[PDB]
């Protein structure tokens, strides 16, 4: 390569080891200069220290600044040094890339700053050593979402509400809808549970209580979750794509059974059926997702550790297949033998390895309590290998919202801080008008600007 | 704050009110 | 190159080449600049009003060749014929900043908006509270200046027919 410029003569010596077999016109060096070495230590201070080195271990990389032709820019002639006007301390470890070849990069600087006079001296950064590189990714990558979460959100007709309608702490009407479909939500829900008690639908006194009024209590509920998802059918960015979304699936599920089984009982009585109406007449639990701030917390924490909760669901489908297996064979044989069938030690295995216990059926032989005993340390270990990734995981979304908040405030901060400076410039602006070297071109470039337009400013 | 609060019940006292017709509507 | 381009591709002394570089490096590190910055600097320079137009206009300008970023080379030959050239490379630089588009002929839509990239630079802060009856009447001086028939070269006479435009531009020649 270019960068082993030292070594030079030696590959010239290799040439005499094929001397004897050469055959052609041997077309002599090309002029080269200064037989003998007349390097001079040239001295590169970077506003303050001065680093010196040599002309050919300066030069060995043409493709950045240091190299090439670019860096007579910066020669100071008066003086005969380079003044670089950049830190005088990331310039000592891009000397040292320009010594080596392999840059470094130290645990205690900021990224934007190092990246920065990385980047005028027209280094790229994947020339790091593989020793640094991980950490320096993973330090790009931490700022990388720090920045992201800076550019994230701004807060900004008839469509206009949906501003509203996402932050419902905006206006009166939009948390007073909020407030009220929450305990729409919650009314429903209790009215579901008192329909099953005793005393609500059951012959609480079957000669006299069972108020069907039930059965139009929720429907008024229903009906009011309509106007809601309506609005957002109303005030929709997206035609298709807000169904997309997973919110939307939970609303529509939870709207359905009331419709399907006013058509069912308009057209059919099926068995089996209304049951399944009445289970799935629950699901505005999860309508409450919007009001609870960690329920999405939670669920974008499940969603990240996907792989790990598969790998459960496979550990527990191989821990009950070979437990429920071993105990079936090992107790089969028993008087009772409750065991009947692999299908029935399936209960028993999943509740000796959740650490359950419910003690309708155990195992009664000596070669049963062996592999009940290990089966519960098993489920022990297998349960709590994900729980530790869980938990880890939703801290962590938990601390990124609470950061995020944060940084939002901060944002807030600093663009009041801007409008503010802007201020303060045309306040002095002014104060000129009435009555530092900069300010005067400054100015009069605005007296310029101001007769260009024969428009004076005003406070 | 607290005006939403009278807001909220207001929309509660409607809607008991109108569900309380409801209710005694139908029993007859 | 920095060490030939002395004064073949400029008008500036190497002292100050120079210093113009560093600041420019200063701003841009990777030695080419791109239009936020330009919207940047030059409402930065302005910070009462909104001039992002504008600046697209003068990058434009500045952007030869349409490659969406102009290096320091087309930078530096800008700067230099604009403020140590002679006046006919300002006005054909005037030219070719008012050619919006790649023809011969200025319309009125041009001039519409040139004059709100210089109106909305002020704000709503000045006593003869402008609106949008100005603008258009002063285009239409600029068009009674302009030729009646409905020209670059009568844009160019006219300039070298008034005084007051003529000696508009020395006053940045000499200093800096």
């Amino acid at each position: 390569a270019a960068g082993v410029a030292a070594w030079l003569p030696f590959a010239r010596a290799a040439a005499i080891g094929w001397m004897p077999v050469a055959s052609g016109p041997m077309p002599a060096p090309p002029r080269q200069e200064r037989k003998r070495t007349q390097d001079a230590l040239i001295v590169l201070n970077v506003s303050g220290t001065r680093f010196q080195t040599w002309q050919d271990t300066l030069e060995r990389y043409p493709d950045t600044l240091l190299g090439s032709s670019e860096r007579d820019f910066f020669y100071h002639p008066e003086t005969q040094q380079y003044f670089f006007d950049r830190d005088p301390d990331i310039f000592r470890h891009i000397l040292n890339f320009y010594r080596t070849g392999k840059l470094h990069y130290p645990r205690h600087e900021c990224i934007s700053a190092y990246d920065e006079e990385l980047a005028f001296f027209g280094l790229i950064p994947e020339i790091i050593g593989d020793c640094c590189y991980e950490e320096y990714k993973d330090r790009r990558r931490e700022n990388a979402e720090r920045l992201q979460d800076d550019a994230d959100t701004d807060t900004a007709a008839r469509q206009r509400v949906w501003r509203a309608f996402e932050n419902p702490h905006t206006s009166t009407m939009a948390l007073v809808f909020y407030y009220v479909t929450g305990f729409f939500i919650a009314v429903s829900v209790i009215a579901n549970v008192v329909e099953t008690v005793p005393c609500g639908s059951s012959p609480g006194h079957i000669k006299e209580r069972y108020a069907v009024a039930f059965f139009c209590l929720d429907t008024a509920c229903v009906m009011i979750f309509t106007v809601e998802y309506l609005l957002r059918l109303a005030a929709a960015p997206s035609r298709y794509r807000f169904v997309r979304s997973v919110m939307s699936i939970i609303d529509v599920v939870a709207i359905l059974p009331y419709y399907i089984g006013l058509v069912m009982t308009d057209n059919e009585d099926v068995s089996g059926a209304f049951v399944t109406l009445r289970v799935f007449r629950v699901f505005r639990i999860f309508k409450f997702s919007r009001h609870s701030q960690g329920l999405r917390i939670l669920g974008y924490t499940l969603k990240s550790c996907a792989s790990e909760l598969g790998f459960l669901l496979f550990s527990l489908t191989m821990a009950i297949i070979i437990f429920a297996t071993v105990m079936f064979y090992a107790e089969k044989g028993s008087s009772a033998s409750k065991f009947t069938s692999i299908p029935a030690a399936f209960w028993y295995t999943i509740v000796t390895m959740t650490t359950l216990g419910y003690g309708d059926m155990v195992p009664k032989t000596i070669a049963g309590k062996i592999f009940g005993s290990i089966c519960s340390l098993s489920g022990v270990l297998v349960i709590a290998l994900p729980v530790p990734v869980i938990v880890s995981n939703f801290s962590r979304i938990y601390h990124q919202n609470q950061r995020a908040d944060k940084r939002r405030a901060q944002k807030k901060a600093r663009l009041a801080r801007i409008r503010a400076a802007k201020s303060g410039s045309a306040n002095a602006y002014m104060q000129s008008k009435r009555s530092s070297s900069f300010e005067t071109q400054h100015h009069h470039l605005l007296h310029c600007l101001e007769k260009t337009t024969n428009h004076e400013f005003v406070d | 704050a607290k005006g939403i609060a009278i807001a909220l019940l207001v929309i509660l006292v409607i809607c008991s009110l109108i569900v309380t017709s409801v209710i005694l509507l139908t029993p007859a | 190159e920095g060490l030939e381009q002395l004064e073949a591709q400029t008008n500036f002394t190497k002292r100050e080449l120079q210093v113009l570089y560093r600041g420019f490096k200063n701003e841009c590190p990777s030695g080419v600049v791109n239009e936020d910055t330009f919207k940047q600097i030059y409402a930065q320079f302005f910070p009462h009003g909104d001039a992002s137009t504008y600046a697209h206009y003068l990058f434009n300008a500045f952007d030869t060749t349409q490659t969406g970023s102009v290096k320091f080379e087309d930078f530096v030959t800008a700067l230099s014929i604009l403020l140590r050239g002679t006046v006919h490379e300002k006005l054909r630089w005037t030219f070719n900043l008012y050619d919006i588009n790649k023809d011969g002929y200025i319309n009125k839509e041009e001039m519409m908006d040139i004059v709100k990239a210089i109106y909305d630079m002020m704000g709503k802060y000045t006593y003869p509270v402008l609106k949008e009856d100005t603008p258009r009447q002063h285009v239409d001086v600029f068009f009674q200046k302009m030729d009646k028939n409905k020209t670059l070269d009568e844009f160019l006479e006219s300039c070298q027919e008034d005084d007051n435009i003529m000696r508009s531009l020395q006053l940045f020649q000499n200093v800096m």
